[PDB]
């Protein structure tokens, strides 16, 4: 009924369901070797009515990593990159009894990477970022180091191909955070830094930005994720000094500052764990941890739903939680129903004949 | 800090928002915007309370925190007058 | 610039326009003013436009959003009203 | 010629003559709403007829009934939704396109519903239970919203227990006061009228589907729950009830509350209240949702429905196969009948004979 | 580096190197003969090292041996069908290419036949079972034919309950007179080994796996059958049997009569003649036609299989994830060697540590 706790995992959605694959939980004996959760599962998310549902996939099933890369475009999962048991890898995964594609691009694909970002443009992933070994763009050492590359590969064709990039890019980094708003694809902290910088996908031109303000403090393993075409979000992360964080922001994009956001979660920090953004103004983040993820034995991993109120509700879902609320009283209850009002309805999303059989 | 409002004469109703230190005749300005007819010939109500036209929307008894965008705070409306009137919304049943 | 929707019963609400664009299908209507709603009573119409300058207020707002408050016995009423007017 | 393959379709006899109308298949579809289909009982041959007028919205889980030739239609659901529209078509008629006419009923008619069942008694129709939206009205009865639909539906729907008479003199709504404990809301479940018993069989309800069987007295409107002792068929919706004697109820079909399809027949003795099993060659053609009509020769021509778990749409096995099952000695002449056209090589009614002789012309 | 996945590999080890050979994959498909994976099991590091000379072909089924660091290996099935040759490979050598040589041994060899066991005892090894062609010699033991393999396969195959010596001082095969009730011919069984004590679980024979224990007692010859009083584990063929003490055995996985796979674990008390489950965070992965090797730290280490039935190859789950199931008590040395590389951040053994930190670079 739901997913083990779990860590590095990847979380993609749709706008009503989530999808939860991967990660890594720590074993209950101190030990040298992680445990990564089953490769066969898929874990589904129902943001409208908070239950899991646990699917087993096969086909060319990736194996078990953690720091993966993924996007849910049209409900088509796309994996790239992450790290196993052997070591980091830079195979290409796709998913739709549901079947793991291993999908041979054309072009040349990236070096084995993980704990990067990727942004979606009109039909282009395009991944930034990294960490791992040796092969556009630098590659600075710590055999791994950090990245800078913008491989990008396209959805229609499978070509994997690097942009010509003008302007300053950013610096070396892993554990950042990414996420797309139209054609400016941004990237905010990592290393733990405090820069936020945005990439314009249509000329493909790096730009350097700088709030003016109070800003967040410089973390690592946060999270950010659009909640409008104006503000983007940011949750948790990891301090330079290594203390969790357990703080929200929202950055407005035109006017380029930082205000911070109060929730019900200041007692839950997270770090390497999951967002993403409901179709009622809702950020559903998942998975993390609260201790120190640098000492493993010690490791708290978590598999708990913390959600987010930044934007209000639709008057359909305001609505239907009241009737959902008031179910014995309103079944003995009478209203009219015109039927011009539900046939417009219907039309617009049909009716389902064979329920209540 | 804003008021949200509701301007009803008999059976039209305006959905606006002001401050409350607005003043009454500025009201009237915007209901002058909208059913074009000028200040001079309309008349503000409080429920029952004539609003004067050099009182703030504050010192009427309109606060912020009983004017909200979800419950807006009602204002009465007569053209010149007449009597104030205010058709009630349709019942459920 | 404000725009006029009108219930079944006759009764007309004015409201921003802005605000009305919270509603896709009067976001449609007027798009190329006045909206007629032969099938909306008023004591449902009027519930909508609080609805509209509520959502338009506390979107992308700093301050926790607020509970929009929903009469059970209009419930049902709303939800069809809502789903119609895609708000 | 041929009526195309069909669930939650409507079928009504006189004894001689089954008249089809509506129902849906996979390519979802509906059937054209102007067609009605008439199946000769006798020759085992399909006519097709057209119609005018107020003509239905095509739709399944309508609910129809064929009084003194007289087809009357409620209920059911279109592709816009559920209704609760009347109508009537008289079959009587010498009009080349028969006209559908809808009623404005006096009183208050039921909610929009569909997966419903009736009993016809003197001069009323009685409506119970279905599937549908929140009534309109203030109705007697017990509504009941079906919590799967709130997330996954364009509108709430759920089920109900209510008891509806439409008097067919003067085409007026009500509502009786009855007695007893009334079975649970439920749709899909299957009514069968014996005298002024009208007898109703499991159907779905909450979670799971059920086997339990009631009556509604039509005089005393008071309600009974039978529980016959012995073994029961399994619980089920979408099963089709028809009496087939004065004393003898006949199922057949259905779907299990594991989803799964249904081949087995029953008797239930009405004075003996009891059960017995009935051996039919259709032991792999499961059916559900499908139509049972009683014959003038003892036989249960059952129609339509599908062979599978139709749930799933675009996998539902839809069928325009005709059933016929033997539950009462037929009579000497059609015996003698069938005979005589078993020999037409060795030797009106034995003229017209069959239909789609598969053997004739090698 | 990495070993592709791969199941019906060998493994053997020193107790601190594990040796990796051969298998399969799917794309079937079996993996480089020339390739063999060291894997350290201290550090939890990969190494590959090419050999030379007479290189088997490319098989599973094989059966192998570690002894004083010389690997040898016998039977098999590589893509051209069964053998019965026998591979010795020293890894004390110095080479940079290992030199594999094959050895024709005096006196007459086993049967052409793969997924069989071995008991290794003072100066030979013992093997037992396995399926595969007839015989092409006199031999002592039973051969029961496959009646699958008649009309599926390319020549008739079954299995056999057959012992054979290989003496490693000479390497002369031989076999035993033996006395007692010998285990039914079988393939895909565990064999173990206790001191003097050849231990022989499961296997599957004709129809349906088996879950009965036997001994050979390679002192007299004289073999044995242990009926533990309560619990057993189920049936299973390809499963993995571990000495982890002088008195306990430790069983893995396996694939049941009905085609299901396992992650069960057991421990078998020889003195007590019992079984215990284990508790291993392991339930979620199953594994077929892995191997499982034992380490000096109280560890048996779980390699390659199958996570599905593998019988459908195009769908079978090949695995080259590395299980560690933690059975005795570590030393202290290696526990406080744990510790130090647990905290590098806060402080030639604790240098080397592990591999693949997936936090580090953050």
């Amino acid at each position: 009924a739901c997913p083990a706790e779990r860590s590095g995992h990847v979380a993609v959605s749709d706008g009503r369901h989530m999808f939860v694959w991967g990660g890594y939980k720590s074993n209950q004996v101190r030990g040298l070797y992680d445990f990564y959760l089953p490769r066969e599962e898929l874990w589904i998310y129902n943001m409208e009515t908070g239950r899991w549902k646990k699917i087993n996939t096969e086909g060319d099933v990736p194996p078990s990593m953690s720091g993966s890369c993924a996007v849910c475009v049209d409900r088509v999962l796309y994996l790239f990159g992450g790290h196993h048991s052997r070591g980091n890898t830079n195979k290409f995964y796709m998913l739709d009894v549901l079947q793991w594609e291993r999908i041979d691009c054309q072009g040349i694909p990236p070096s084995s990477k993980d704990k990067l970002g990727v942004w979606v443009y009109k039909n282009k992933l395009i991944f930034f970022g990294g960490y791992g070994y040796l092969p556009l763009g630098t590659f600075e050492f710590d055999p791994r180091g950090w990245n800078d590359h913008v491989h990008i590969l396209d959805t229609e064709t499978f070509t994997w191909s690097q942009p010509i990039t003008t302007g300053k890019a950013p610096s070396p980094r892993a554990a950042h955070a990414c996420a797309t708003v139209g054609n400016r694809g941004f990237v905010f902290g990592g290393r733990r830094m405090n820069d936020l910088h945005y990439l314009n996908l249509d000329t493909w031109e790096w730009n350097e930005l700088i709030p003016q303000g109070i800003c967040p403090v410089g973390r690592s393993w946060h999270s950010l994720t659009p909640v409008s075409s104006d503000h983007l979000f940011l949750f948790g992360g990891f301090t330079t000094d290594k203390q969790p964080l357990s703080d929200a922001w929202t950055y407005c994009i035109s006017k380029n500052e930082w205000i911070q956001f109060n929730h019900p979660y200041t007692e839950k920090p997270r770090l390497w764990h999951t967002a993403c953004a409901s179709d009622e103004g809702e950020v559903i983040v998942f998975g993390g941890c609260a201790n120190n993820l640098l000492v493993h034995h010690r490791a708290a991993h978590s598999n708990e739903i913390l959600i987010f109120s930044v934007q209000p509700k639709s008057l359909v879902r305001l609505s239907l939680e009241a009737v959902i609320c008031f179910k014995e009283m309103l079944a003995n209850s009478w209203n009219c129903l015109p039927k011009h009002l539900l046939h417009s309805v219907n039309q617009r999303f049909g009716s389902n004949n064979t329920s209540g059989s | 800090m804003d008021v949200f409002l509701m301007i009803r004469r008999h059976k039209t109703t305006i959905f606006t928002d002001a401050k409350e230190s607005s003043t009454v005749f500025e009201l009237k300005r915007i209901v002058e915007g909208i059913l074009k007819r000028p200040p001079d010939e309309q008349r503000l109500y409080k429920d029952d309370q004539l609003l004067d036209d050099g009182k703030t929307l504050g010192e009427c008894g309109f606060t912020s925190q009983t004017a909200r965008p979800q419950a807006p705070a009602t204002v009465g409306l007569a053209f010149r007058f007449e009597a104030l009137c205010i058709e009630p919304f349709s019942s459920p049943p | 610039m404000y725009v006029k929707l009108i219930s079944s019963d006759g009764h007309e609400f004015i409201v921003k326009r802005e605000h009305a664009l919270t509603s896709g299908t009067i976001k449609a209507m007027l798009s190329g003013n006045e909206v007629n709603f032969r099938e909306i009573p008023s004591h449902v119409l009027s519930k909508v436009c609080m609805y509209f300058t509520y959502k338009v207020r506390y979107t992308n707002s700093s301050t926790e959003i607020p509970e929009f408050p929903i009469a059970p016995e209009i419930a049902l009423e709303l939800l069809m009203a809502a789903n119609f007017l895609d708000c």
